């Protein structure tokens, strides 16, 4: 057990020099570079890329309480429209992912607003965003959005097919394979390189395999010739 | 400060959809 | 009287003034203030070392430049004065540093540009050999109408550079420039010289009977 | 160090002169 003071971070060294060592990196991590004091605690006086850092951990809040109220299958969809998919994830593996992304830059209030509405959860979009989904439905009417095509076709299917539809979509997997839900099964034949916006053609031999010969038509629909 | 607020999303929407 | 330790009418006013101060230079600490001393002290910044290390090296070519070295860096570097000063200079310079326009490989090329070899291996330890060398296969960061008028500015004699300011006097404007790149200067605000039409420098090289050089701007561009 | 400090200085302008 060793402590550090800057944000009282504590972590499990073998010796002293190892915890100012793990310290001195997490101080970098973070981006804060004052004069260190070495009882067992460590104290850190400079910073570069008080009230800047307020507002930087303030922001995380936004995220936290996204992802705490999230559940289960919105978990999926946002990791899935934001790139970096697991699957059936944890908080633990979501909060930090989200974390991940931000500090990376690749997260942006707009973004995380579609990703919301994308999701379904308005009621997220309304009370924790305080933007009216109203209004919200009307902006991305009149502009580009944020994820392709193939990304909305794929998550608009997913809406569609039912419980029934994804036990049986799990056993006709069983020959490239064992994922728990559509964007598990989509996520897996994306690593296979048979599903891609390119292609589709895989998303519409299961769909065809399932009898959704509409589900089928609307992914035809959503990519054209 | 509602419209106000709807109105600020639109312009940094806008802004970074006028970057790429 | 009022002090700042970095780590007016009255005290309101010294205050607002030292505020600002750290906002423009980037620091933002915390401030503790003394009425009976007169001293403000400052923790955070967000612009350090060779961000302030770095102009050691400025000050240092600049205060050894001289002159007429002085009008041609500051010509270089767009942002010219006529017959500048130490404390002109030295502000100009410093002020492109820090609008991040003033480069290293920049100054280097400018040095050049002037004549001060002596410098680039004095002061910037670069071997004038090796730049004459690394300047043939790359692009200069210098017009070739800047170029032009540099070189033009090397070839005039004092005689007809004073011949040059007798003739000025038709487009002058008391103040006359003292200089040929300070005439460029006065013809470059009242737009008759500039790197599309050069035509007013071969037309002042023509009535200096400095054809060559005339001949030479034709030859340039 | 000479050498390497004419390498870096070609290094550096090469750089900038890529940019744009």
């Amino acid at each position: 057990q060793y402590k550090l003071i800057l944000g009282e971070t504590t972590t499990e060294a073998v010796d002293a020099a190892t915890a100012e060592k793990v310290f001195k990196q997490y101080a970098n991590d973070n981006g804060v570079d004052g004069e260190w004091t070495y009882t067992k605690t460590f104290t850190v006086e400079l910073e570069v890329l008080g009230p800047l850092d307020p507002n930087s951990m303030a922001t995380y809040e936004v995220l936290c309480e996204v992802a705490r109220k999230l559940g289960t299958d919105d978990r999926e969809v946002v990791l899935f429209l934001l790139n970096v998919f697991i699957p059936q994830p944890t908080l633990a593996q979501l909060i930090g992912a989200l974390r991940a992304l931000k500090e990376e830059g690749r997260l942006t209030f707009p973004l995380l607003a579609e990703c919301l509405f994308r999701a379904g959860r308005r009621d997220l979009l309304r009370d924790l965003l305080h933007l009216d989904p109203r209004f919200l439905e009307r902006h991305l009417a009149g502009t580009m959005s944020y994820f392709s095509p193939y990304q909305l076709t794929v998550l608009h299917v997913d809406g569609e097919l039912c419980a029934r539809d994804i036990r049986s979509l799990i056993f006709l997997s069983k020959d490239t394979i064992t994922p728990q839900t559509f964007l598990h099964w989509v996520y897996c034949m994306e690593n296979l390189d048979l599903l891609g916006p390119t292609d589709v053609d895989a998303l519409m031999s299961m769909l065809r395999s399932l009898s959704r010969v509409d589900l089928q038509r609307q992914v035809q629909t959503l990519m054209g010739l | 400060l509602q419209v106000a607020y709807h109105x600020l999303f639109q312009x940094y929407d806008n802004h970074i959809k006028s970057s790429c």
